[PDB]
RNA sequence: GGGUCUCUACUAGAGAUCCUCUGGUAGGGGGGCGCUGUGAUGGGGUAGAAGGUGGGUCGUGAGAUCCACUGGACCCGUCACA
RNA sequence: CCUUUCGUCUUGAAACACGGGCCGGGGAGUUCACAUCAGUGGCGAGCUUAAGGAGAUUAUCUCCGAAGGCAUAGGGAAACCAAGUGCCCGCAGCCUAGUUUCUAGGCGAGGGGCAGGGUCUGUCAGGGCCUGAAGCCACUGAUGUGAGGCUAGAAACCGGGCG
RNA sequence: AGCAAACUAAGUACCGUGAGGGAAAGCUGAAAAGAACCCCGGAAGGGGGAGUGCAAAGAGCCUGAAACCGGGUGGUUAUAC
RNA sequence: CCCGAACGGAAACAUCUUAGUAGGGGGAGGAAAAGAAAUCAAUUGAGAUCCCCUGAGUAGGGGCGACCGAAAGGGGGACAGC
RNA sequence: AAGCCUCCCGGUGGAUGGCUCGGCUCGGGCACCGAAGAAGGGCGCGGCAAGCAGCGAAAUGCUCGGGUGAGGCGCAAG
């Protein structure tokens, strides 16, 4: 429990975008990442002042790695019947609503994980 | 042994001819009807009484006054509703939303068609 | 070929290039069985020309005696056929 | 691929004998090299009521005079039948591993 | 060892199924032969053989700037070639595609005993899918299930033996699928339901439960994977007749 | 990457432990993300869908998912295939 | 405080080298045949059906159809002739003794080296090829070749017509 | 995209003396109920107030992205990239 | 049924191939054409024509280069004869 | 003030999504017309009729049988 944020608050996290993605708005506008290949590029050749490249060695400690960050494992429900197959129980999950779930299903949908004293992330 | 492609059974209702039309104006009888006349359904024709079970006017009834056969629907006086000016045009009700109260037995033709159509003795 | 390809030619082309020979038109055509192949017709006197076969070979050997109607037979064979106890009788037909 | 072949591999790797974990290292070599054995070759090199284990599957080529137990991943159905005739057993890798006498077999040779 | 079944789901025998039940399920190889019997079924597609091509369409040179490229143009305007609108496609589908996937004929005909053992294991029947109140599997049926007639009385005998739950499942429908299959006839998309197997073809029973939602009726010796593993998945829901398992034991 | 072990109807997953290695073009090799359709499915979702705009969170990453508004009828998760 | 404009040919180029005003949509290793390798599956001294025939719930499915092909014997231009076994090392594994801890000793499938055997040639030694019993079929991928063949691009040459 | 051609007339319009070459372009709504009437305007499916409809991106009609332009919010600007 | 190219490939090119193709001229039909041995093959056998799977990239042609290329026989579909 | 960056609202624009009486490929049928004037073309015909389709000075259709049963005067609502 207080492992979480000594990986995470003091290492502000790098963006890793696409090059020249401020001078075209047709590179900017994707918001996404693609690696240099250029014969010249400069961050492949990974000059200084030049954004780092993506490496393996960025990766997150294993034992936080994909978790919610109150700490619990992300469920995402989709039915009603997913909720019965609640592993160990409602000490280790976030149960995540789908979005299409219409209102009236919701209803009943929060009330069933309510009783079992599940966590729901966007009740 | 026809075709299931969707747009093939859509091009056909939708160049019906005119001698085939009468499918389009299809309605079922009321029970009283069929108790007198031997059969569960027939065609529309204008002068025939007619009920609503389905839509916001539900349960009204009246007289078909006019018939739309290339589209297939019916429409009944009484049931109208006013334009900007304030002279009432008619509401359009399909022929399959409607059972039939009572017929214009006046034809003839229709008559022994309905006898044709196994009418119990006569 | 060769002009620049006959590096290849000379290591792993031989035959690529020239005649060599003839053919004969009227070769004989003989369908040959050996003693090791032998035993199986395919699973006390054996006619192997009722099966096709012309000539029989040395092979391996047999394991019984038996007698074997063929149109020839190889010299190995005779000699391997007779120590077993069986005979070799040279039929160009039956 | 086989569901039962993976089974077999990981069971015969907990056996303690020297054995066993050569029959499962063999049975990962690649399908187009697999081990094979034909009955002429068991019939040279063995003497009567041995013990053949062949980590591949058992062809009938040949012919065979004294009777043997041979263990066997499969076993060709003509070949089968050969070594049956001739007084001998058939077993499966998964039935040599429980066996009692394969618990501490003597006189046991190892063919490809 | 199974036990025999009749109209009211009453047991009254006791039999031995053949060894065949108990070979084991191998799921690589069931998808080996149903996909092969799949491909036999698809037909030949293929575009218009000249299309793009109707041009006479050629290159204008260079020096001319404004003809701003080599590409070919017809007095002006593009044609003719991959990158232009109203072109031709550079790779265009074809019917020489080969679209078949062959099998071996022994190979099939144990892929075939792989599916029928994958119907007597009541774990492959439940995993697949299937909801059923019967505590045995399969059902073996008496004879007499050859000669019934009327779809009504067919629902009569599967509500006594404990397999209508699968008819409530496939009744179901799953709606409207979704993609441009919809616009083709593929409007919709059902659950598979339970399969009878029955000795012979021309039995009133093929016809009367062929519009039982869901359920397919075969001779026991024309059956094959597309019938017991259906998607490349075994554990077919089964029902058994009990002269189709004698035909079965011939194979 | 390698050695040594555990569990699982296993073309793969989930783990424990010990040793060592970490620039890279041409190029060779191993794993994954995304798009459209088909056979299945514990499977589901919808007049409250798809799509759009702005913003949260997860992942080195390709990407995934949620929130508010817009919108008015269709669409997705998993397994296999093309 | 640190940081020259992207892709590219090129020793470097790279920029006073070329293509580059902005945004959206489209846009380039694909198909078949043969061959050879590989990952897996079926049968195995054999493997496999093609065209097709019969049935059926009728382009799926079931039964039949080995014709032919590949493999099983090779050498020689041809007439013609025609094998497959015995010595030594020895890995894994097994046994025995000590488990002191183990090439200590035996047995040693697969593997290596010397020979042997078939055939052509030479007047002997020699020289060439073969012989120590595993292949066929299927799916998928890779590469070669042939077809437009990753996409675009010539100046040209020919046939028949129109001015 | 699919045939060059899903539509007020495709080998149609249009180009060439001729042989010949060769386009573009789909979508209101369940129903026209397609906006009466009043003020402005020369007129305008033009403006404003109304009214119809579940809902007016209401005729230039499904959804309605970006480039581009105008107005506004929050920072900031005439000694310096 | 007659007349009849070049581009390209051979890493040049002329015999060759491309190819009796593209094209030109004449004549039909719902099909055309072929069709009842002056045939094949081999110890005295088969038995009109046509189409499919083969034989087979075999025999064989060729600046013996690039390349080109059968028939008989076997298995079938229909199977007449005047 | 010229301005600069970001978001919101509007304009312009017509991408994205959804739709489809159109195409495309296979199977199966069926298969000649013409001097008794063909195929192809040109001009006409509607109350107001320009185009397409239909028709030919008997010209948006004439006669006789059969089917059908209440509307009809094509695309196209005056």
């Amino acid at each position: 429990k207080p492992a979480k944020k000594n990986m995470k608050s003091p290492g502000k996290a790098i963006k890793f975008l696409r090059f020249d993605w401020d001078k075209y708005y047709r590179i900017g506008r994707q918001e996404r990442w693609r690696k240099p290949r250029g014969i010249d590029n400069a961050i492949r050749l990974e000059l200084k002042g030049y954004q780092p490249k993506v490496k393996i060695g960025y990766r997150t400690d294993k034992q936080i790695r994909g978790l919610h960050p109150s700490g619990l494992r992300p469920i995402l429900v989709k039915s009603v019947k997913d909720l019965e197959a609640f592993a160990k129980g409602k000490q280790d999950v976030i149960i995540i609503i789908s979005s299409t779930i219409g209102l009236r299903k919701r209803i009943e949908l929060i009330k069933k994980a309510e009783e079992l004293g599940l966590k729901i992330a966007n009740r | 042994m026809i075709s299931s492609k969707p747009s093939k059974q859509r091009k056909l209702v939708y160049n019906l001819p005119n001698h085939l039309r009468y499918k389009l104006l299809t309605a079922r009888l009321s029970e009283d009807l069929e108790k007198q006349y031997g059969i569960k359904r027939i065609s529309i024709r204008k002068g025939d009484s007619v009920k609503l079970m389905r839509g916001s006017q539900v349960g009204y009834e009246g007289k078909v006054v006019e018939v739309d056969r290339k589209r297939g629907r019916v429409a009944i006086e009484g049931l109208t509703k006013k334009k900007a000016d304030g002279t009432p045009v008619y509401v359009w009700v399909h022929a399959s939303k409607v059972i039939i109260t009572k017929l214009d037995t006046g034809d003839k033709e229709r008559m022994d068609a309905i006898e044709r159509k196994r009418k119990m003795r006569e | 070929m060769h002009k620049e390809k006959w590096s290849w030619t000379v290591k792993f082309g031989e035959g690529w290039y020239g005649k060599h020979g003839f053919r004969n038109p009227t070769s004989k055509l003989v369908n040959a069985i050996g003693l090791r192949k032998l035993q199986e017709y395919i699973d006390k006197v054996v006619d192997l020309a009722k099966y096709g076969y012309d000539k029989l070979l040395g092979g391996g050997n047999l394991r019984l005696p038996l007698v074997i109607k063929v149109a020839k037979a190889t010299e190995k064979a005779k000699e391997r056929v007779k120590e077993i106890g069986g005979e070799i009788i040279l039929t160009s037909s039956e | 691929t086989n569901i039962m072949l993976r089974k077999l591999i990981t069971s015969l790797k907990k056996q303690d004998k020297a054995i066993w974990v050569r029959v499962a290292e063999e049975l990962e070599a690649p399908r187009r090299k697999r081990a094979y054995i034909n009955i002429y070759k068991i019939n040279r090199y063995s003497k009567a009521n041995d013990i053949i284990v062949v980590p591949g599957k058992v062809l009938g080529v040949g012919n065979l005079d004294h009777p043997v137990t041979v263990v066997a991943l499969s076993f060709s159905k003509p070949a089968k039948e050969k070594i049956l005739r001739s007084g001998g057993k058939v077993m499966s890798l998964y039935k040599a591993i429980q066996e009692l006498n394969d618990f501490k077999g003597k006189t046991v040779r190892l063919m490809k | 060892k199974v036990s025999v079944l009749d109209l009211k789901g009453n047991q009254l025998e006791e039999i031995e199924l053949p060894l065949f039940f108990s070979y084991p399920v191998r799921k690589d190889l069931i998808r080996r032969v149903f996909l092969s019997e799949f491909t036999k079924s698809l037909q030949p597609k293929g575009r218009d053989p000249l299309a793009g091509k109707r041009t006479s369409a050629l290159s204008f040179g260079i020096n001319l700037g404004i003809a701003r490229v080599p590409r070919v143009k017809g007095s002006g305007e593009a044609a003719l070639a991959p990158n232009t609108v109203g072109g031709r496609l550079a790779f265009p589908p074809t019917t020489e595609k080969r679209l078949v996937e062959e099998v071996n004929l022994k190979e099939k005909k144990l892929g075939i005993i792989s599916a029928l053992a994958a119907t007597a294991d009541p774990n492959f029947v439940k995993a697949r899918g299937h909801r059923f109140t019967s505590n045995n599997v399969p059902i073996i049926l008496v004879d007499d299930f050859e000669n019934i007639s009327k779809a009504k009385e067919i629902m009569d005998i599967l509500k006594s033996i404990g397999v209508v739950d699968d008819i409530k499942r496939v009744k179901e429908s799953k709606g409207v699928r979704a993609g441009k299959g919809k616009m083709r006839g593929r409007r919709y998309q059902i659950a598979k339901g339970p399969l009878i197997v029955v000795s012979n073809h021309k039995s009133p029973v093929v016809e009367s439960a062929s519009n039982i939602p869901g359920v397919n009726v075969v001779s026991a010796n024309l059956v094959s994977v597309i019938h017991l593993a259906p998607g490349g998945h075994p554990g077919r829901l089964t029902i058994y007749t009990k002269s189709s398992i004698n035909i079965l034991r011939q194979r």
